[PDB]
C-alpha cells in the first residue's frame, strides 16, 4: 500500500505540473552516456584561457 | 621573457568571432597595470674608456 500510494501521489503531481514521465526520468536518472559531449568541449575550450 | 598576456582563443567559434575586441582590451589593461606596478626609476652611471 505504501508503494501504491507513492505511485498515485507522484503521478498526480506530474499530471498537475504538466511534466511528462520522460522529462522526470531525464531529470532524476543516475545513468549517463559516459562520452564527452560537444557542450562540455566548448565549455572546456572557452574556460582554459 | 616569461610574461604572457595574449593567450589566444580570442576568436572563438561559439560566438562566431564576436566579442573579440573585449579580450584584447582586457589583455592590454592587464599589460598596462603590470607595467605601472613594476616600473622603476633607474640609476644613471657614465663611464669613460
Amino acid at each position: 500500500p505504501r508503494l501504491v500510494i507513492w505511485l498515485y501521489q507522484v503521478t498526480q503531481w506530474l499530471t498537475e505540473a504538466e511534466i511528462t514521465t520522460e522529462a522526470i526520468w531525464l531529470l532524476c536518472t543516475p545513468e549517463f552516456s559516459g562520452n564527452i559531449s560537444p557542450e562540455i568541449s566548448n565549455l572546456l575550450n572557452n574556460l582554459r584561457p | 621573457n616569461g610574461v604572457t598576456f595574449i593567450r589566444g582563443g580570442a576568436w572563438n567559434g561559439t560566438t562566431a568571432g564576436l566579442m573579440a575586441g573585449e579580450t584584447l582590451l582586457l589583455n592590454l589593461a592587464e599589460m598596462e597595470k603590470v607595467w605601472l606596478e613594476r616600473d622603476e626609476r633607474a640609476l644613471e652611471v657614465t663611464r669613460t674608456v
